[PDB]
């Protein structure tokens, strides 16, 4: 089958309606592969669209070509990254000659580097990485094809991300210091998630820990793929029902602050438990400046309790705990918060996300295959306020 | 044995995370199901898509260069 399709403004229109009125920025992705005689990229498909985004007063950022490093295999072509550079460079020029105010450019898409070394991302950013407000690649563990439950609630599986980011980290610090690092698209597993793996509490160990090791290591934005779709790995399924992950990121959303801080485990680290600590975010009414939250994953097979470091200790601590709801256990595709199933009150109407206060003093109880958000307060931390 | 005590560091921040540290996507496959414009109508999801403003929404993926923009089509 030809994958070549059009899409039509009124496709524009709903995807920039869908973000406008649901509070989120559009970034959307152009085709990199319209090309000159010349090995040039071939602006004026772009150019229509840009010119009917503008007209219609749509605030729109940009990106330019998708995982240019399988262009050879998918499209027969190859477009090297000092070309992809001047490529976008021409994009950028379009987008100053427009009348969008401060639309901003994000590339170049690139996959992980894997074992190998990301050469196409060092030429590109050596070639156009002055036009880019942010530097795009993407990540997935593994193959949804062949993964198994063993694999989501294995550490060294997870740790294998720590040396993905290591090796972009570098080769942005060599050509852009400093330039932000975004994970532009990214899930537990490629080829459109693992079935039945990828869309339950199992596949929370994943992504609630990629987050915590983002933050921790300078990434600045994560993007999920996908918040909804035909992909196993969606948040919201095409019946409009939020997968366990949906409800992780929402508490993601609604406790985790902007301030990443650093907490370890003082004993021998087996890394089955995983701990990464905030400041509360600000805008949550329940909780002010100072306050911090700490999440937690537990892949052992007993609970484990973490004792917090004076003065936390005897500090009031919220519990946000996740468990899976009914007999299917890790591979549920529902999940309880503090016991009570989360699910929507109606169409129109989330859940209230209830925390569950512990006595002061106490040690922070972490069952089997587990993960928690734990907001310690009035914490008082100078570093929050 | 199973109490485990933790170390904060919290004298500064180790990083800044952007508001929209936790960010989506949609893929743009999805632009060739027919259905897509009733799809992102849909209530149910927009009141989730909601929950996790702030966030970018990422329009992209594998078909971002295989989709055209037609301005003549209805
Ligand atoms: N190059």
């Amino acid at each position: 089958k030809f994958k070549n399709s059009t899409y039509s403004r009124s496709s524009v229109d709903v995807l920039y309606t869908f973000a406008k009125c649901s509070g989120l920025d559009l970034i959307f992705g152009l085709n990199a592969l319209l090309r000159t005689s010349d090995g040039q990229w071939n602006s004026s498909n772009a150019q229509l669209l840009l010119d009917y985004c503008a007209s219609k007063g749509y605030n729109i950022d940009w990106e330019l070509g998708n995982e240019p490093n399988s262009f050879r295999k998918k499209a027969g072509i190859f477009i090297n990254g000092s070309q992809l550079g001047k490529d976008f460079i021409h994009l950028h020029k379009l987008l100053r000659k427009s009348t969008f105010k401060n639309a901003k450019l994000y590339g170049p898409d690139v996959g992980q580097p894997r074992g190998k070394t990301a050469k196409m991302l060092k030429s590109f950013l050596k070639a156009g990485g002055e036009v880019i407000d942010a530097v795009t690649w993407h990540h997935y563990y593994l193959n949804g094809r062949t993964a198994t439950l063993e694999d989501f609630l294995n550490p060294d599986v997870l740790d294998t991300f720590i040396s993905q980011v290591q090796k972009v980290l570098q080769v942005v610090e060599s050509t852009r210091p400093g330039k932000k690092v975004w994970l532009g698209e990214t899930s537990s597993a490629y080829g459109g998630g693992a079935p039945g793996l990828s869309d339950t509490f199992a596949a929370g160990f994943m992504w609630l820990d990629k987050l915590g090791l983002s933050a921790r290591m300078g990434i600045e934005v994560v993007m999920r793929q996908v918040f909804f779709g035909a992909g196993n790995y969606h948040l919201v399924d095409e019946n409009f029902d939020p997968l366990p992950d949906y409800w992780l990121s929402l508490l993601f959303k609604k406790l985790v602050g902007t301030k990443v801080l650093m907490a370890s485990v003082q004993g021998q680290d087996r890394r089955k438990l995983r701990v990464y600590l905030h400041c509360t975010n600000t805008d949550n009414p329940r909780y002010k400046e100072g306050d911090l939250t700490l999440y937690a994953i537990n892949l052992h097979n007993v609970t484990k309790y973490l004792r917090l470091p004076y003065p936390f200790s005897n500090k009031q601590v919220d519990q946000y705990l996740l468990r899976p709801h009914g007999p299917d256990g890790l591979l549920s595709k529902s999940v309880q918060l503090n016991g009570q199933t989360l699910k929507m009150v109606d169409d129109q109407t989330l859940p209230p996300l209830k925390p569950k206060p512990l006595r002061p003093g106490s040690s922070l109880g972490l069952p089997a295959f587990s993960y928690a958000f734990f907001v310690i307060r009035n914490a008082k931390v100078p570093a929050c306020i | 044995q199973d109490v485990v005590d933790l170390d904060f560091f919290t004298q500064e921040p180790l990083h800044l995370v952007s508001p929209s540290f936790l960010s989506v996507t949609i893929d743009a496959n999805l632009a060739t199901d027919p259905r897509f414009l009733i799809l992102l109508g849909s209530p149910k999801l927009r009141t989730l898509a909601r929950g996790l403003s702030p966030a970018y929404l990422r329009f992209g993926g594998t078909k971002t260069d295989f989709l055209i923009f037609d301005p003549k089509k209805e």
